[PDB]
């Protein structure tokens, strides 16, 4: 579910950058991702190596 | 202020005028903060 919301957000902030934005073709790439979602909400995988 | 390092991203998203002034630290194992509070 949460993945649904975030993919939706990406598409939405992309469309705003088309209706007036210079770009007519958004293409998210891992380097570019920050611009649409900001900094990561998680970084750790497990709370630590035992 | 000092805050857990695992929350740091939210401290680097608030509006800049709020953030001006105060220094911040970040940590994960408490043994670091204990070496901050008592220099």
């Amino acid at each position: 579910r949460n993945l649904q919301k975030q993919v939706e957000k990406v598409l939405r902030k992309s469309a705003y950058k088309i209706v007036s934005g210079e770009a007519e073709s958004v293409e998210v790439t891992p380097e570019n991702l920050q611009d649409f979602v900001g900094k990561p909400v998680f970084t750790v995988e497990r709370m630590y190596d035992v | 202020i000092v805050l857990p390092a695992e929350n740091k991203k939210d401290f680097y998203d608030l509006a800049a005028f709020i953030t001006e002034g105060l220094e911040v630290h970040f940590v994960e194992h408490y043994r670091e903060i204990f070496d901050i509070a008592f220099p």
